[PDB]
This record gives C-alpha cells, sequence and structure tokens, in this order.
C-alpha cells in the first residue's frame, strides 16, 4: 500500500483488498 | 461517512480495514 485519497470504485476495492471479504451477504444489513 | 472521509482526507489500509466491520 501507499498513502492516497480514494473515491467510489477505487475506495470499495481498496477496503475489500485489506479485509479479504466481500460484504453484502443474503438479506443485506448495511 | 466512509466515502466522504476517504475522498476528502487520506485513508491507509490501517484506516480502511475498520470500515469492513
Amino acid at each position: 500500500f501507499v498513502n492516497q485519497h480514494l473515491c467510489g470504485s477505487h475506495l470499495v476495492e481498496a477496503l475489500y483488498l485489506v479485509c479479504g471479504e466481500r460484504g453484502x451477504f443474503y438479506t443485506p444489513k448495511t | 461517512g466512509i466515502v466522504e472521509q476517504c475522498c476528502t482526507s487520506i485513508c491507509s489500509l490501517y484506516q480502511l480495514e475498520n470500515y469492513c466491520n
């Protein structure tokens, strides 16, 4: 990683990559 | 929210990981 501002698709992929998990499961909670 | 916080200021992987919870 390297420090940067992040938006939209760049942001949602960057938090998915560090987490290793998709979210948004059957009957969404968020 | 997360979209404002990380697009108006820097978010490292150490910040982004908190928002997966």
